[PDB]
């Protein structure tokens, strides 16, 4: 098999004649490509990553007078722990009281206003029995059917703030990504295309002394897929530095907002996917360019 | 001739006039203590005008504590619910919640902010109706108030009428005290006084005669039904009407001091005892200060409140059977002639009026209209 | 083994460059194209070569119709030739020994042999001391002495010769015929397209004439 | 004059000589500067909804009952009017009265609970030095506990979040920018360098006769400017259709979670521009590119 | 005016195409250059143009010394020249008008005079039917005169010619020599590199030959 190594020494001689022309192709390749890999930390780290929970209706019913330290547990023996709910948070009498007074409720009303009535309840998590949609609807009155609670503020949350980013967001940062993952495609081809262009002298040359259909195409393969390799292995190299670089930034303000978001960055089981993808699109490229050429001299 | 006649009439000229101007303005004096029963009725009116009035001023104290205490601290604490929008609260929060809400929503809907105006407009239902009573309470107040200071004025105009009466009676009175009597005078001109007095006296037990036999009457019946029922196997028991009926004056019954007191005092004379001359005692009198009361010795109907001479606006309470132990100088009237009163409840409260020095309360025990001893009519 | 029945060839635009040409070709046989300029020449030797097509009547090589050809089997039809063109047709980018060497690597020679037979085809020429030259760094009589090494290197079974000796002195033109002459003495058939008259004038070969398009010399 | 035209005529000659050559490299010029547009046009519209929505808030010292005209008067001479002021909203007494009546608590109370202890509300905003929330730190602290009002309400750190967000929109999309210019400056470059090393052989003009290197330029600088000239044509037209697609799902999610703030696109002056840099950045990639071959053909 | 004073060059990589050549030739004087192979005549062509620069002593062309010409005034020499190539140097993407066209273009002439000119050179040589092909349309006569053509065109006062008549037959290479002459009668310093013997040995003119490096005639 000595016309595989043959066809990599040439396209690797070829490669290495114009070191600045390699060099500055490799380059638009390796930028071109690091916003795709360097946008999907985005998506990946902080958005799905750092997912808090969400605005759900922990919302309960309204307890009456009636509720005490022991009706708590019997409301939990028929709603909050008998009925769809998985955590408890009855917050009833002095629970609810020094949290409204520390809140953005101002107190001192209470020594004033005899007792405060918080009117009673406790937020609830609707386990799978109420979880569903209706398994709530419907049975979220029937939970409401449980000990006394004279009220139910129950409630929804969520509303449309929950549509200006399933909508707006979805679809432009979707489109792109479209739009990057298409661009290149497109550099990558167009180098290797203007590559066979410059040389399709010599692809003339050796059609005429004989040769075949295969055997002109190899040096021209191996150079394509070289050439998409090597220039995804530099994006590689690249957006770890401004990953890196942006951890500290992302780090500052983890302290100053609340929860301390984690970055991180790729991954070896889409590195390797990354370098496969590259080099199959420079050789796709190389073979449509050099076929598109080859039946040129064919008179 | 002519200057013996002459000289007679002149050493006996102003002994009638004396002795006529002292009974007839001691019968006035008898007035008088009508006309003070008058004015105290009127004056117990006022007394209980006083404690509806004192009761409505601690009703208005109770007002000021629930309600004005509700206006200054618990309406700071009402403009401090409604601050939670208007002074270092909400003013209209709307800005949009963060990640991660700590309540904030749950707090709008019922906690710290929602419940927070839930209660507050609770609260302010509280103290519209609050604020309601409190109108209607202080309504309440002023007509007990008008009440009573309406009363207290007629009481006023109704006792200045009536002092100025009393002191002119005070002055006949005094000319009643300026004269004095002689012995076989004392024996015909006092039957004569007392056949007035006991005249009035009996006016009024005309009036209010009947009601002592009509209970002895039922008393009798009632007891004649439970010995019948008996004799037919079963027990007669009266109604709640029928036994007050029965019950009212159903006679005084042997003299043991079972009844009310009448007064609580000194006793001075005794019945049967040398009271004045050879005629015995009609009765046990209690010799003290004046003002002393007197009633009857057992449960019955008055037979006599009215101005009489000697005895004043005596309070003859007849407890039955005849037994009228009457309240001597009475000053008051409260059983006039129709009406009745019990033991111990004076028909009238006794005094000096009617000529008599003070209360001595000449307790007769009359038995079939014939003194009788009251040494052992004291048990309780 | 070369047939021509009435082949005719006109390009695209209207210059009919062939006309009515009918000739035949023996195996091992020599023969010299002439005619003026712009007569037809190299556009006969394309048509036998395989580059160019016929518009009318029928080409065999080697006993085998070529007219319609597909686009499969040229490469073992212009396998068997080794044709010298006009502008040397010379890989810029390559050495003269990967040059010399190309027709044996596409046929899959081995390496030693590859070596000695190129050193050979190369002394053959005179040209065994640039062979380690880019052939930018060779005269023009060179780079013509490169593509004629090149074309024999492979044992061939016809040549077909376009100009091989312009640029060439009269020494080295001699040298080359010579050469051609010694490859024919073993049975290969030479068709060498030439503007001498004196290279011809001094031996005896079949000589086709060529005037406008039109053979009338054989 | 008759120079201009006849280079003029070569650069489109050339331009036109190679139909899909040229068409392929002006779509990946096109599609390379649709990405950086998208990402202004979503950035200006974002800090415009921004500024729209809060540049500061009105939170000030709650007053105590020395609060009256005179302590007003006093209160703007300290820090309402002559400290970090930039309006005076001094609602003192009747004016937050019925406001406060009119506001989301109901009013009616003051006829029942005697007079409405209204506080003087000096709301003022502080000027640009005193805007910042470091810079307010313990002066605020002091201006609320300098003289007149006693309570204070402070802020919730709102301000402090939205600067927050704009640093990272900011340095995140400044280096995502800069990474798109980089990339459409290497794909311009590369793409003129390597049609000219296509046509480099025109040694010819240069070995000929005296073909001064002014003359041999102009036919390569004008097809330079005409091939990023016609990038930036070609990505206005494709930027502008994109929005206009992604505009209609995403004005409907703005107004049912709020206002319907739509997007808006470039103005004249933008597109003016991005033309004229694109044509700039592809005549010096031609004179950089040109010049690089006349000097190695040369003796 | 040419004039070489001990030149030699030594090309990089160690190999001396030139070595001690010395000669002078007057205005208006035409003569021939010959040598074998690899002798160094186009390199005595390309030192007289410029294209390559000498190792050691000197050039002079119409008086000025050249051997150590700026790269701002090499333009104005080239333009004193005419010259044509051994590979014709030719642009393959303009129509043959362009190509013969061009050094008037560059001169900065009229547009009626630059169609009369280029029709009268091009009928010089015989081409005037084929203004409008492109030179892939020609063949190797027809292109060889395209770069005799676009020489001749803009009257130049040195002619250097370098095998102007390899690919040429033998009417067509008298009627070149005929052109020259023609052209040296007026005053044109015409120098012909060629190593064909038959038209050099008919026509009497000073013979300058090279023989590895080393003028053996002047
Ligand atoms: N590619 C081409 N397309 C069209 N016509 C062509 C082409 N090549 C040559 N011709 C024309 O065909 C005719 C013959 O050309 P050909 O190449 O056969 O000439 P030739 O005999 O090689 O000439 P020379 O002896 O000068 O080399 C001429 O009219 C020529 O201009
Ligand atoms: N670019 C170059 N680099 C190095 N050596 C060169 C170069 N061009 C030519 N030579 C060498 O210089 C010498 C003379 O070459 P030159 O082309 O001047 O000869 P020539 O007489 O024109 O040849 P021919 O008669 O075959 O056309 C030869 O040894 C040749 O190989």
């Amino acid at each position: 098999n000595e016309q595989v190594r043959y066809a990599f020494h040439g396209a690797l001689q070829d490669l290495k004649s114009k070191p600045f022309a390699t060099f500055l192709t490799v380059m638009v390749i390796a930028i071109s490509l690091t916003l795709p890999s360097v946008c999907y930390m985005v998506y990946k780290n902080v958005n799905q990553a750092a997912t808090q929970y969400y605005p759900s209706p922990q919302i309960t019913v309204y307890l009456q007078k009636t509720l005490d330290d022991d009706a708590a547990a019997g409301v939990v023996a028929q709603l909050q722990a008998e009925q769809g709910v998985e955590k408890v948070n009855y917050l009833s009498r002095e629970d609810a009281l020094g949290e409204f007074r520390n809140w953005s409720g101002f107190g001192g009303a209470l020594d004033m206003l005899e007792e405060n009535p918080l009117p009673a309840v406790a937020v609830v998590i609707p386990k799978l029995d109420f979880q569903g949609t209706e398994s709530l609807n419907t049975l979220r009155d029937r939970i409401t059917q449980i000990n006394g609670i004279d009220e139910v503020r129950m409630d929804d949350s969520w509303f449309a703030r929950l549509a200006a980013l399933t909508g707006l967001v979805g679809r432009v940062s979707a489109m792109i990504g479209v739009l990057m993952v298409a661009a290149v495609f497109l550099v990558i081809g167009n180098s290797v295309r203007l590559s066979i262009f410059a040389r399709r002298d010599s692809i003339n040359v050796q059609k005429l002394i004989g040769a075949t259909d295969g055997f002109i195409l190899r040096p021209f393969l191996y150079g394509g897929a070289l050439l998409g390799f090597s220039g995804a292995l530099l994006s590689l190299i690249l957006s770890e530095i401004l990953v890196l670089r942006l951890s500290s930034a992302v780090a500052e303000v983890a302290q100053v907002f609340g929860t301390k978001f984690d970055i991180n960055g790729l991954s070896f089981d889409e590195c390797l996917l990354l370098l496969l993808v590259c080099s199959m699109i420079g050789w796709v490229a190389a073979w449509l360019a050099t076929v598109q050429h080859l039946r040129h001299f064919t008179p | 001739l002519k200057s013996i006649q002459a000289d007679i009439a002149a050493k006996e000229r102003a002994v009638r006039q004396k002795q006529q101007q002292r009974a007839s303005l001691l019968a006035q004096l008898k007035k008088q203590e009508e006309a003070i029963s008058e004015a105290t009725r009127k004056l117990r009116e006022t007394q209980n005008t006083l404690n509806q009035l004192n009761k409505q001023i601690d009703e208005m104290n109770a007002s000021i504590a629930k309600l004005e205490q509700q206006k200054a601290a618990q309406e700071r604490s009402l403009a401090a619910q409604l601050d939670a929008a208007f002074r270092q609260g909400e003013h209209t929060g709307i800005q949009l919640i963060l990640s991660g809400e700590e309540s904030q929503r749950g707090q709008r809907l019922q906690a710290y902010f929602g419940y927070l105006n839930q209660a507050r407009q609770e609260t302010i239902a509280q103290l519209k109706q609050t604020r309601e009573e409190v109108a209607m309470q202080r309504a309440e107040l002023e007509e007990k108030q008008s009440e009573q200071q309406t009363l207290l004025y007629e009481q006023r105009a109704q006792q200045a009428k009536l002092t100025q009466a009393l002191n002119e009676r005070k002055k006949t009175l005094a000319g009643l005290e300026s004269s004095i009597q002689q012995g076989q005078q004392q024996l015909s001109e006092l039957r004569a006084n007392e056949s007035r007095l006991r005249n009035s006296i009996a006016r009024a037990e005309a009036a209010a005669k009947a009601r002592a036999e009509r209970e002895a009457r039922e008393a009798q019946a009632v007891r004649d039904r439970q010995k019948e029922a008996t004799r037919k196997g079963t027990t007669y028991k009266p109604t709640e009407s029928e036994k007050s009926l029965m019950s009212r004056t159903g006679g005084l019954g042997a003299p043991r001091g079972q009844a009310f007191w009448p007064v609580r005092g000194p006793t001075l004379h005794r019945y049967g005892e040398q009271l004045q001359g050879e005629l015995r005692w009609k009765g046990m009198v209690i010799g003290a200060s004046e003002g002393t009361e007197v009633k009857a010795i057992a449960d019955g109907r008055v037979i006599l409140a009215d101005w009489l001479q000697g005895y004043g606006l005596v309070v003859v309470v007849e407890h039955g059977k005849g037994d009228m132990s009457l309240y001597g100088y009475n000053q008051s009237a409260l059983v006039s002639v129709g009406s009745q009163v019990r033991a111990g409840q004076p028909i009238a409260l006794v005094g000096s009026s009617g000529g008599q020095g003070r209360p001595s309360l000449y307790f007769e025990i009359r038995r079939q209209g014939q003194a009788v001893n009251p040494q052992p009519w004291l048990g309780r | 083994m070369i047939r021509f029945e009435h082949v005719s060839k006109a390009y695209l635009g209207g210059r009919q460059a062939l006309q009515g040409v009918t000739f035949h070709m023996q195996p091992g046989e020599m023969a010299f194209l002439t005619g003026h300029s712009g007569a037809g020449k190299s556009t006969l030797l394309k048509l036998i070569c395989g580059i160019e097509r016929p518009s009318a009547g029928k080409i065999w090589f080697s006993g085998h119709d070529i007219t319609r050809l597909k686009n499969r089997e040229v490469p073992f039809l212009r396998r068997q030739i080794g044709m010298i063109f006009q502008d040397h047709h010379l890989l810029m980018d390559r050495t003269v020994y990967d040059n010399v060497a190309i027709p044996l690597i596409i046929a899959g020679a081995s390496g030693d042999d590859i070596r000695r037979r190129v050193s050979a085809a190369l002394d053959k020429v005179g040209l065994l001391d640039k062979a380690k030259n880019f052939p930018i760094q060779l005269s023009g009589g060179e780079q013509q002495r490169v593509g004629i090494a090149r074309a024999v290197v492979n044992k061939p079974a016809v040549l077909l010769a376009d100009q091989p000796t312009g640029n060439l002195d009269d020494a080295l033109s001699e040298g080359i015929l010579r050469l051609f002459e010694e490859f024919n003495r073993v049975g290969v058939t030479v068709l060498m397209a030439t503007h001498d008259i004196n290279l011809i004038s001094r031996r005896s070969y079949r000589m086709l004439t060529l005037s406008d398009g039109h053979l009338h010399g054989g």
